[PDB]
Order: structure tokens, then C-alpha cells, then sequence
């Protein structure tokens, strides 16, 4: 089985990752506008899977900004598949060979989609306007299993973004974070026990997204 | 499993990114049936970006694949409100029409003062460092053979100043090292850059620096993404860089920090500068106070019998020019430079200790910058501080060194290596001015001569590169009689982008091509830049997108029916779309292919090129008027295959150069029709064909080394990334220009962990990068040569007399208002600036209370015609911002988002509010100065709220009233909407 390991500390918020996640899928652009940040758009939707959220703060009396590239953490025990699955075990999927969690067009029948999306505890999953159907990071499942990385972690020019059998990235996370603790004494893994894509953070999780940890 | 790619029966083929100069590389794929790109990602295989690309390399699908590009050509006539849709063939002839008119019309044969011009004062071009090197050679040749005059692009404008200082300093313009080089670095000092976002992919190497103990500094106004990363970031008041520069000097010479062996080996410390030398007070002595201008003999050499520049090696003689060094640095404190630069001592301090310790032999600091002030007044010296520092910490030529002078467009380094500016042809060569009549005294004039035998002095070969420029244009021609066909510039007078516009808005010029530019947004005050458009009759617009130029006649404010010119506007292929080479920032010629057929109707521009040079040779041949020779005579035969189409690979093959008549050099033997291996086997006497000298050996009888993809490298050579086997790198593959400065006199590396060179005894070679000049080491000196192999004497100039402002760089205040006064002399701003108010006391309009600067984000390209057309990019970006302080938001009672005002004498724009803690306000003497910020990549075209130009608030460098813009600093008022 599959896994994620983000180090924000190396991210430079190119938003190559952005992009290349809607250019292998094909997403569309959505409406935006600018009311005061460079963070765009503001937040999940059906169309976009990867969101590089931007935020500015002043740490120990300096300013920072601190960058986190949002997608779904593919949890090992998915809570949005759970409740779904009361309704209809096949509108996710639980791929048992990459621990991918996806969400297929059957969620357009699910009567109880916001109990799905309520569930998410990193608030993730997103509606398209005309139905009940959902879409989210779908790992780039059709990549993983034709011999190529994710489409962001290829994309991504500073090493923020690796992949691999999650034994490896589980390791590289620990590793990573022991390397940082001394200097950056609040530095953390977003709950490391649980997911499949484990973020690394050099400050409280939640000055850089409120709902990174769960 | 079972999934299948959407891209497996795809055609599959290689590009490099058509954004910035980093080069990464692409892999497309290609629907076989449609010959549409389905996929566009990055190149896992390519050394600079191992597959990675930023946000607008990996939205290049959406770029190629986009409805807004105009499938037709559109034409609109005098007075209309709309475009028309034409053909191609009534385009292509009308145009050629035009051409041939109007060129006739103000064609100059003699001019007033009785000299042969043979030039056409009534036709400009600008653009492109957006095209291939193939296509900007034939356009400057086309050009050329009209006899144009004005032939600009965008070089002008951001890397001018850096030519100009480096090629003093170290003997060329470009950057000295490369992408992967920086891993190298023990210091990465970004100084006026932002390479996380305007060169995104360089930090894959920056950050792998950082892996091994580098510290990384940013010295900027602003804290941006990249300061997320650096060690130290030190915010500095805009425009004083020279202060923190100079006191950098000060502290490297007064703490002995420099790197005395190579200071005395490879830089011209030991040269005794003549009694005429003096500064006082600001000024260097030869001073003219009514033409502000300076008598630059005074600073010159004093020269020993044989008429070379005499020299104390031990640095001690009063007038060396290390001693005058000392003394002139002598004011630069570091309380001065607090002051002035609004920076804390303490970190002042902490930026110099951590960057000077780099000046061990086995250690490297790098400096990246990048655009820099557009006046000269300010750049150019600012670059001449950091290229000394350099030279006396021993950082040029080495692993991890360098002045990495970062370039903007992806080959803007080739658009300038072909000519693409008034001042030079395709190599560097000068152009011909009135004053110079007859080629005997062309090549006199710009070959130097040195009597030192210990000095390569390369240029001597000017009049090799000068024969074989003029053949690959007119091989027919002897060199005396085609020399005559290269129009001459009146003396004196500038044909520059600085300039260009000025003459369009009185009237001078008739025609205009637009190629592959916005100067409706890009040049400086776009209101009075669109002004000047309605006085053409003619424009020529070759673009990707309908955009703010080609269709200025229906922009802000404009009464279509009172604009008499007629626009042709041609849609062109993308990048992804066309076959041809690019050159990137560390000069690296990377070959690219087609993937997706160019989307209907479009054609690319060396295609466009191509048929209207055709067409208008032909229209000459039938009707000669005052000189059709020069016209008719070129050799566009050269350009084309056997069916007449642009045929990058013959372009490519002529750039690089053939024999024309079969000779012999050395123990080298050539056939006519054979290609030239080397520039060094070029000829003066007309045997030789070559494009652009520098490119002498990228396509030789061994083929195109541009396309090669070959990773292969020795022990010596991976262990600090050249990949001389991954294409090719100008000057004969040599990726680290200056490389003799690496090694001492022996030959052996200074840095043995990461050399670049080592001279092999037993074999009389070097190994590791191709030597910067392959001579036997320096201390050989019966066969040896010294280090900086493009000066006069071979040593690098630290006193650098060829610059107008002064042999070492001073302090100057660059901006009128407000009135802040300055420590280092009674000189308050550069004694040659010609826009400042001296006799009386600047006059600051309280109107305009606050510094606006203008600067890039990472999801926009330039103007932003291309991204703004891009919908994941400007759904990133999606519109006109301004960044100010918490402290001028609440000034002027702002919100967060709030619609914003912003005016300067020149005009008026909106943006969205963005207000950040990463802008302070500056204290200086009591004084609170405000500088916001604004992206100048919107435009009014597209989309319907994303904005217009920043440029509508700029003013020019000077006197001029459009033109080249002082894009860093110029005031305005903000105000809530
Ligand atoms: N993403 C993106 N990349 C680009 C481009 C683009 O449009 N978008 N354009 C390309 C081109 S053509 C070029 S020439 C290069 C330009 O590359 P850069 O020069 O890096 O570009 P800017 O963003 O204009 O300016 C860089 C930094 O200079 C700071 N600055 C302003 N004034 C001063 C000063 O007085 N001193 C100092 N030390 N810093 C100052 C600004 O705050 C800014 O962070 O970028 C190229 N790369
Ligand atoms: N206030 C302010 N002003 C500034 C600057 C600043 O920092 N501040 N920057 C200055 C510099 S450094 C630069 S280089 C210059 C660029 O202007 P320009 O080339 O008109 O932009 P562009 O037109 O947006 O970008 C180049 C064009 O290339 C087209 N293009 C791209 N590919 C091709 C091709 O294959 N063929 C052709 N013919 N064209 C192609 C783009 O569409 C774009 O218009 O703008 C200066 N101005
Ligand atoms: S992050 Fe949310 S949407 Fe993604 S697997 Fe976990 S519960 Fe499901
Ligand atoms: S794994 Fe694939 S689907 Fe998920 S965020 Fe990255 S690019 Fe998008
Ligand atoms: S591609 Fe990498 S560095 Fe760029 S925004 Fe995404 S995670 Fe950050
Ligand atoms: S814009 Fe520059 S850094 Fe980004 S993908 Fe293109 S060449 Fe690479
Ligand atoms: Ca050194
Ligand atoms: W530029």
C-alpha cells in the first residue's frame, strides 16, 4: 500500500502541484477573485483536489508564510467511505493493492451526501452544483498502477512532495521531523497514526490550515 | 491494474518550457488523429528539472489547446471598430506591399551630412525573445536587408545594464555559471531577485544547497516566497543596494577577507592607474559639469613600454588599484549603511560575515539577481559592486560562484546572442554608424590589440566573426560591397526602445512590427504608448492571442474612428507546436520538436517570416527603386528546404556556419559546404559562412549537439553537475565561463572537492568543463594565457574604466522624492543622470505620497497576455492587486480585499487590496516612507475584471516620455475605491 510524505518546510508555493493535478484530470478552472490573498481558490471544490493554502504569520516576532498543499489524506480507515457504505458500498472504493479511497460518479446517487462530506475530519470531499455527486484527490490511481508518481508529487521542483509504499514515507516522515525538532521546537506530523498522506509542519498544524489534523 | 493511461497510444516527444530561463524540459503527447496535444508534464529524464515544473510549465497543455487564440488572421483598416477575418495570401501580400512602400518612401541612400546610410528610418521592430534562435536570426536578417535601423526587444530592457556592467567586469554579458551549479554553493546571496518565483525550478538546486550546509540569504524590500526559505533575510530600502554593496567591499578589503592569490593572479588589483585619477566628493575627476558627462581618460592605465598597463603584483603602490580601492571604500560603514538602507546594523553584519567567509580557495558564495533597476544610473553600478566582491572573495569561475545574472525569457539570452537590439548584429558585433563608410575601417575600429603574448585578447578575432556574419547574409557579395548593404546608424543618435517610442509618438515612424510583444502594456506610460501607436500607418502584430497592441486602436479611451492604422494581426503557433532551438539562462542551446500540429489556421513565425521575405524580394526584383541590392541579395535560400518552407535545421546549420570556398586552418583541412567545427577555424576572408559566431560548433559534421540527450559524465564532472553530454552550452560547451580563475597557476583546482578544471601534465589538456580557453596554464608563460580570456590583458577588471558613471562603483540617491539626503559625499544623485532637478530643490507633489514598485508573481508571465489566457493560471491570479503594510492600510483606511485607487501624473488604475505584514514601511532621518507593490501582468483585453497595465502609472528611465521603464520606483497615491 501506497503513501504521501509533505514536507511544508520545503514547499515554495510554486503551485505546480495545483496545476498538474487539474491538468492530468482535466479540471477545469473555477470562478475566483482576489479579496486580499494569493491563496486561490479559496478552498475545495468538485474541480479542484489540490489547493495550496497560503497563510501569512508572525512567528517569535518575525513574519512567515507558511504554504500547505491540501489534497485528501486518504485515510487508512476512511470515515467518508464508512458512512457511505450504509447507503452503497460501491460509490467509494477502498483499493486494497494502494489504500487509494475513491470516489466514483456512483456517489451521484447516495441520498445522505452531507453526512459523507460532514465525516471527513479534514473537511475534503466537495459536490458538484447539479447532483449529488462528489469527487476529491483520487491518489492518480490511474498512474500509480501504469509505472508513474502522482501528478503533483512529479511536478513538485524541492522534494516537498514524495511518494511511495507508505512503510517508506512513514519512515521518511519521522526522519524528517527528527531533523527539525531541535531548531523548530513546535514542529509536528499531522496525525501520522492515520493517514496515508502525512504532512509535515514547523509549527502548530493549525496556523498553517484549520483543519490540519483532525 | 486494469486502469489504462489516456496517453498510450499517444505520439510521444520532447519541448522545453516557453516561460522563464530555467529550460526545463516537457514531454508531450500527441493524439495521433487529431494532432492535438492530450498531455503536457514534465521530462523525468531532464538534468535541470528532473520532471518538475511550476505552475506554468505544467498548465502549458491549456496554453496550446485554447479557443481564445484567433484561428484566422485579422485585419482592421483605417477608422473600423471591428477586426475582419482575411486570408492568409491577401495578408502575406498586402503586407509585403506595405513594406516595400513604405520602406521606399524613408529609405535614406545619403543622408544630410553627404555619408551613405543606406537605411530605413521609417519602418521598427520589436520582439521576440519569445521566438527560436532559428526564427530570431532570419527576422534580424530579414530585418536588416530592409535596412531597419530600429530593431528591438525585450534585452533591452531588463539585461542591458547587466551586459554592460559584466562584460567590463569579467569580458561578456551572460551568466557566468548554471541551473545545477548553484547545489554547489556554500552562500546563495538572492539580491535583486525572487527566484522562488520568477525561476521556480532553480530552487530544486537552491534547496539542495541548503542540504549541505549552505546558508541562503534574500536581500529584498519585501519578504516573498522565496524569503520562506533563506537563512537570513534582510529587507533594504528600494534602490539602496549599492550601499550594502559597497559596504561589503569595505569589510572584505579592511578585514583581509579576499583571496589574495587569485586577486593577484586574475583581476586587475596590481594595475597602476594614472596620476589623472582623483574622486572627491562625489565626483571622479574629469568631470564636465555642462554636458554631465565625464572625460574618461582621466582614469585610464598607466602603460609600460610595449603600451601595456604596468603593474605591482605585491598590491602596494599608492595608484594600484587595490590601494585606490581601499581608500575609495573607506566611507562605507556599516552605521552609514544602516542609515541609508534602513537595514539593522546587526543584520547588515550577519549577511556580510556569513557570505564573506566564502572567500576561502575551497569555498563559493553565488549571487543571483535578475532584473535589477531599468535606469543605468542605478543598475549598472550596483552590478559592477557585486561583480567585485566576487572577484575578491574568488568566486568567479568556480563550482557554486559566479555573478548568476538570471535571464528573463526562456531564450532571451538567444534573441539577444542574435541581434535582436539596435547596437549589435547576431555575436556581439557593432553596428555600423554613418561615421564608419567602408568595412576596412569596421573592423579596425572594433578589433583590439594587445602587445602582451601572455594575453589571448579573443576579440582580436572580431574581423573572423565580422566576414562570416556578412557571407551568411550575402555570400555572394565581396565583403566590401555587401558591408554597404548593412544599414548605418546616424552617429550619435539612439535607436533603442528607449527611444523608439519617443520617435513613433512625433511621428518618424511609419511602420511598426509588434512581434511577439505587448509594448501596450510592457513600455513604460501605456497611456502615451498607446498614444503613439494611432500615429502609424501601419502595424504588424504576430501574437498567440488578440492582446492590448494588436488591438490598441479599440483599448481605454480610443475613438476607432479617429485611428488611422491599419493592423494586420497573424496568429502564430506555441512553442509545443513548433521545431527549433532555445537558449537558457546558463546558455545551454536545447533543440525542441513538434508535438501537436500548430492549431488551425496559425503558422509560426519563422514561416511568417519566411513568406514575407519571399514575397517582398520579389517585389523588389520586379521594382528595384532607390537600392534593391541589399534586399534582393540576401540569401533566403539558406533559410528554406526544397519546398520552400523555414527549415530550422539549414537556419541552424548556417547560425553555426559552413565553408564557402574550400581552406585550410592549422592542421585542419575544409571543403566547401562542410560546417565549421569551432569558431576558432572561422575566417576573415570571406571563406566562411556563421550565423553568430558563439554558436560556432553546436551543429558541426557531427551533428546537432543541441538535441543531444546524453547524461553520461566522469567522476570529475558528476560530482558537480555539468551533464556535457545534455545539449549544449555556448561559448564551444564551456558551462562555467571564466573557469581558469578555479585553478591556480599550475592548473590545479583551488576547490578540489567540487573543481572544474584540472590541467593533465602527462596529456597538455584540460579535463572536467571544456576550458574557458585551452591553453597551457598561466604559469607556462612562453604558452600560457591568462584567466579572463575576452579582456584586453586577460585579467578581470575590479577598476573598471569603460563604465560612463565611474571606475568604481558610489552611492547615489535614485529617486528625486522624497528628499532623503545621503552620507557618502555632497553628490546627491548620479552626476550623469540628466532627469534630475540640481540647480534647484526637488519640487515633491504631495499628491503622490507613496513608492509604488512593480514586480512578478509565480503564476504570470510578463504582460500576462499568455497566463491571463491560461484559465488554471488566472484562476490563481485572478486579478490586479496592490500589496501595502498594515501601517499605510490603516493610513488611508483600507480593508483587507478592498477596491483600491491608484494614480500617478500619469494615469490611474484598480486593484484589489492585499494587505501583508511582509511590506514595512522604511524609516529614514525621521522620516516614514511608504512603498506598495502592484503585478504589472493584467491588461485590459482579458479577462473583463482581472485589470489593465501597471505601466499606465510609470514614467520612462529619463527624459524620455515613454519607452524603457523605471519599473522599480515611481510615485503614486492609493486611495479606496
Ligand atoms: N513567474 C514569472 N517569472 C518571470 C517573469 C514573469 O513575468 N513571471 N518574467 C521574467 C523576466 S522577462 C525577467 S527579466 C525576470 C525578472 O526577475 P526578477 O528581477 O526576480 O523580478 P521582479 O519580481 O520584478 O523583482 C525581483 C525582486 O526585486 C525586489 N526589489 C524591488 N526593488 C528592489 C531594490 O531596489 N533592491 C532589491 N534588492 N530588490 C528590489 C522586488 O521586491 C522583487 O521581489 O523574471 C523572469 N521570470
Ligand atoms: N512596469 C514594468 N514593466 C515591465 C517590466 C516590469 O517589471 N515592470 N518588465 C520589463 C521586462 S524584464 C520584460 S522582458 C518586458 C516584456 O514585455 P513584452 O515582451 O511586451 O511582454 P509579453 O508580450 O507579455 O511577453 C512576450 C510575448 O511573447 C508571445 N509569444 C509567446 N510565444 C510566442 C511565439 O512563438 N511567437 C510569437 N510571435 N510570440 C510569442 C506572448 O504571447 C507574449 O505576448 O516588459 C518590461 N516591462
Ligand atoms: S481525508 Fe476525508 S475524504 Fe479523504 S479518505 Fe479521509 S475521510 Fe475520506
Ligand atoms: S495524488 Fe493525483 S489526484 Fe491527488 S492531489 Fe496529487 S495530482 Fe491530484
Ligand atoms: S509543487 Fe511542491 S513546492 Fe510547488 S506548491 Fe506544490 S508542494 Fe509546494
Ligand atoms: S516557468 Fe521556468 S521554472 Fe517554471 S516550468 Fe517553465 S522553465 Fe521551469
Ligand atoms: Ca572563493
Ligand atoms: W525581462
Amino acid at each position: 500500500s501506497k503513501g504521501f510524505f509533505v514536507d511544508t518546510t520545503r514547499c515554495t508555493a510554486c503551485r505546480g502541484c495545483q496545476v498538474a493535478c487539474k491538468q492530468w484530470h482535466g479540471n477545469p478552472a473555477t470562478p475566483t477573485e482576489n479579496t486580499g490573498f494569493h491563496q486561490n481558490p479559496p478552498d475545495f471544490n468538485f474541480h479542484t483536489y489540490k489547493l495550496v493554502r497560503m497563510h501569512e504569520q508572525e512567528i517569535d516576532g518575525r513574519i512567515d508564510w507558511l504554504f500547505f498543499p491540501d489534497q485528501c489524506r486518504h485515510c487508512i480507515a476512511p470515515p467518508c467511505k464508512a458512512t457511505a457504505d450504509m447507503e452503497d458500498e460501491s460509490a467509494i472504493i477502498h483499493d486494497d493493492a494502494t489504500g487509494c479511497v475513491l470516489f466514483t460518479p456512483k456517489t451521484k446517487d447516495l441520498e445522505d451526501y452531507e453526512s459523507v462530506i460532514s465525516a471527513c475530519p479534514y473537511d475534503v470531499p466537495r459536490k458538484v452544483a447539479e447532483s449529488n455527486q462528489m469527487a476529491k484527490c483520487d491518489m492518480c490511481i490511474d498512474r500509480i498502477t501504469n509505472g508513474l508518481r502522482p501528478a503533483c508529487v512529479t511536478s513538485c521542483p524541492t522534494g516537498a512532495m514524495n511518494f511511495g509504499d507508505l512503510s517508506e514515507m512513514e519512515a521518511m516522515a519521522s526522519a524528517r521531523l527528527a531533523e527539525i525538532k531541535a531548531a523548530y521546537s513546535d514542529a509536528k506530523l499531522c496525525d501520522p497514526d492515520d493517514v496515508r498522506v502525512i504532512f509535515l509542519t514547523a509549527h502548530n498544524p493549525k496556523l498553517y490550515h484549520e483543519y490540519a489534523v483532525a | 491494474a486494469t486502469m489504462a493511461l489516456k496517453t498510450v497510444d499517444a505520439k510521444q516527444t520532447t519541448s522545453v518550457c516557453c516561460y522563464c530561463s530555467v529550460g526545463c524540459g516537457l514531454i508531450v503527447h500527441t493524439d495521433k488523429k487529431t494532432n492535438r496535444a492530450i498531455n503536457v508534464e514534465g521530462d523525468p529524464d531532464h538534468p535541470i528539472n528532473e520532471g518538475s515544473l511550476c505552475a506554468k510549465g505544467a498548465s502549458t497543455w491549456q496554453l496550446a489547446e485554447n479557443e481564445r487564440r484567433p484561428a484566422n488572421p485579422l485585419y482592421r483598416a483605417p477608422g473600423s471598430d471591428q477586426w475582419e477575418e482575411k486570408s492568409w495570401d491577401w495578408m502575406l501580400d498586402t503586407i509585403a506591399e506595405r513594406v516595400a512602400k513604405t520602406r521606399e518612401a524613408t529609405f535614406v541612400t545619403k543622408n544630410a551630412k553627404g555619408q551613405v546610410v543606406n537605411r530605413c528610418d521609417g519602418i521598427a521592430s520589436v520582439g521576440s525573445a519569445a521566438m527560436d534562435n532559428e526564427e530570431c536570426w532570419i527576422y534580424q536578417a530579414w530585418l536588416r536587408s530592409l535596412g531597419l535601423f530600429y530593431i528591438e526587444h525585450q534585452a533591452r530592457i531588463x539585461h542591458s545594464a547587466t551586459v554592460a556592467a559584466l562584460a567590463e567586469s569579467y569580458g561578456r554579458g551572460a551568466m557566468t555559471n548554471h541551473w545545477i551549479d548553484l547545489k554547489n554553493s556554500d552562500v546563495i546571496l538572492m539580491m535583486g531577485s525572487n527566484p522562488a518565483e520568477n525561476h521556480p525550478i532553480s530552487f530544486k538546486w537552491v534547496m539542495r544547497a541548503k542540504d549541505k550546509g549552505a546558508t541562503l540569504i534574500h536581500v529584498d524590500p519585501r519578504y516573498t516566497r522565496t524569503s520562506t526559505k533563506c537563512d537570513l533575510y534582510a529587507p533594504l530600502r528600494s534602490g539602496s543596494d549599492i550601499a550594502f554593496l559597497n559596504g561589503m567591499t569595505k569589510y572584505i578589503l579592511e578585514k583581509e577577507l579576499y583571496f589574495k592569490d587569485y586577486v593577484v593572479n586574475y583581476t586587475n588589483a596590481s594595475f597602476i592607474v594614472g596620476e589623472g585619477f582623483a574622486f572627491e566628493e562625489g565626483l571622479f575627476a574629469g568631470y564636465n559639469k555642462e554636458t554631465r558627462k565625464y572625460d574618461k581618460s582621466k582614469w585610464g592605465f598607466e602603460r609600460d613600454e610595449n603600451g601595456n598597463p604596468k603593474r605591482d603584483e605585491t598590491l602596494k603602490h599608492p595608484r594600484c588599484v587595490f590601494q585606490i580601492m581601499k581608500k575609495h571604500y573607506e566611507r562605507y560603514d556599516l552605521d552609514k549603511i544602516s542609515a541609508i538602507c534602513g537595514t539593522p546594523k546587526e543584520l547588515i553584519l550577519k549577511v556580510y560575515d556569513a557570505y564573506c567567509a566564502t572567500g576561502k580557495p575551497d569555498k563559493a558564495g553565488t549571487i543571483m539577481y535578475a532584473m535589477g533597476w531599468t535606469q543605468h544610473t542605478v543598475g549598472v553600478q550596483n552590478i559592477r559592486a557585486m561583480s567585485i566582491n566576487q572577484l575578491l572573495l574568488g568566486n568567479i569561475g568556480v563550482a557554486g560562484g559566479g555573478v548568476n545574472a538570471l535571464r528573463g525569457e526562456a531564450n532571451v539570452q538567444g534573441s539577444t546572442d542574435h541581434g535582436l537590439l539596435m547596437h549589435i548584429y547576431p555575436g556581439y558585433l557593432g553596428t555600423a554608424r554613418a561615421s564608419i563608410p567602408t568595412y576596412e575601417e569596421y573592423t579596425k575600429k572594433f578589433t583590439p590589440v594587445s602587445k602582451d603574448p601572455q594575453s589571448a585578447n579573443w576579440w582580436s578575432n572580431f574581423p573572423k566573426y565580422s566576414a562570416s556574419y556578412i557571407k551568411s547574409m550575402w555570400p555572394d557579395a565581396d565583403l566590401n560591397e555587401a558591408y554597404g548593404y548593412l544599414p548605418k546608424g546616424e552617429d550619435g543618435k539612439d535607436y533603442s526602445w528607449l527611444t523608439l517610442f519617443d520617435d513613433m509618438f512625433q511621428g518618424k515612424i511609419k511602420g511598426f512590427f509588434a512581434w511577439g510583444q505587448n509594448p501596450a502594456c510592457s513600455g513604460a506610460n501605456s497611456n502615451k504608448t498607446r498614444e503613439a501607436l494611432t500615429k502609424l500607418d501601419w502595424m504588424v502584430n504576430v501574437n498567440i492571442f488578440d492582446n492590448e497592441t494588436g488591438s490598441f486602436w479599440r483599448g481605454p479611451d480610443m475613438d476607432p474612428k479617429k485611428i488611422k492604422t491599419e493592423v494586420f494581426f497573424l496568429p502564430c503557433a506555441v512553442a509545443i507546436e513548433k521545431e527549433g532551438s532555445i537558449s537558457n539562462s546558463g546558455r545551454w542551446m536545447q533543440w525542441r520538436y513538434v508535438g501537436p500540429e500548430p492549431r488551425k489556421n496559425a503558422i509560426p513565425d519563422g514561416d511568417l517570416i519566411v513568406e514575407l521575405a519571399k514575397r517582398v524580394q520579389k517585389l523588389l526584383a520586379k521594382t528595384p527603386g532607390k537600392l534593391a541590392a541589399p534586399v534582393t541579395k540576401l540569401k533566403t535560400d539558406y533559410w528554406v528546404n526544397d519546398h520552400g518552407h523555414f527549415d530550422p535545421h539549414k537556419i541552424a546549420k548556417l547560425i553555426n556556419g559552413f565553408a564557402l570556398k574550400d581552406f585550410k586552418v592549422g592542421d585542419v583541412e575544409y571543403k566547401a559546404g562542410q560546417q565549421i567545427a569551432t569558431f576558432g577555424h572561422l575566417q576573415a576572408d570571406g571563406s566562411t559562412t556563421s550565423g553568430c559566431w558563439i554558436y560556432t560548433g553546436s551543429y558541426t559534421e557531427k551533428g546537432n549537439m543541441a538535441a543531444r540527450r546524453d547524461k553520461t559524465q566522469t567522476d570529475m564532472q558528476a560530482k558537480i553537475g555539468l551533464y556535457p553530454g545534455w545539449t549544449w552550452a555556448w561559448p564551444v560547451n564551456r558551462r562555467i565561463i571564466y573557469n581558469r580563475a578555479s585553478v591556480d597557476l599550475n592548473g590545479k583546482p583551488y576547490a578540489p572537492e567540487k573543481a572544474v578544471v584540472e590541467w593533465n601534465a602527462a596529456e597538455k589538456k584540460w579535463v572536467g568543463d571544456v576550458p574557458d580557453g585551452p591553453w597551457p596554464p598561466q604559469a607556462d608563460k612562453e604558452k600560457g594565457k591568462r584567466a579572463f580570456i575576452m579582456k584586453p590583458e586577460g585579467y578581470a577588471y575590479l577598476y573598471g574604466p569603460g563604465r560612463e558613471d565611474g571606475p568604481l562603483p558610489e552611492y547615489y540617491e535614485p529617486m528625486e522624492c522624497p528628499v532623503i539626503e545621503h552620507p557618502f559625499s555632497k553628490t546627491l544623485h548620479n552626476p550623469t543622470a540628466l532627469h534630475f532637478a540640481t540647480e534647484e530643490k526637488a519640487v515633491c507633489d504631495p499628491r503622490y505620497p507613496f513608492i509604488c514598485s512593480t514586480y512578478r508573481v509565480t503564476e504570470h508571465w510578463q504582460t500576462g497576455l499568455m497566463t491571463r489566457n491560461t484559465p488554471w493560471l488566472l484562476e490563481a491570479e485572478p486579478q490586479m492587486f496592490c500589496e501595502m503594510s498594515e501601517e499605510l492600510a490603516t493610513l488611508r483606511g483600507i480593508k483587507n480585499g478592498d477596491k483600491v485607487i491608484l494614480e500617478s501624473v500619469r494615469g490611474k488604475l484598480w486593484a484589489k487590496a492585499i494587505i501583508t505584514k511582509r511590506i514595512k514601511p522604511f524609516a529614514i532621518q525621521g522620516q516614514q516612507v511608504h512603498m506598495v507593490g502592484i503585478p504589472w501582468h493584467y491588461g485590459w483585453s482579458f479577462p473583463k475584471n482581472g485589470g489593465d497595465a501597471a505601466n499606465i502609472l510609470t514614467p520612462s528611465v529619463g527624459n524620455p516620455n515613454t519607452g524603457i521603464p523605471e519599473t522599480k520606483a515611481f510615485m503614486v497615491n492609493v486611495t479606496k475605491a
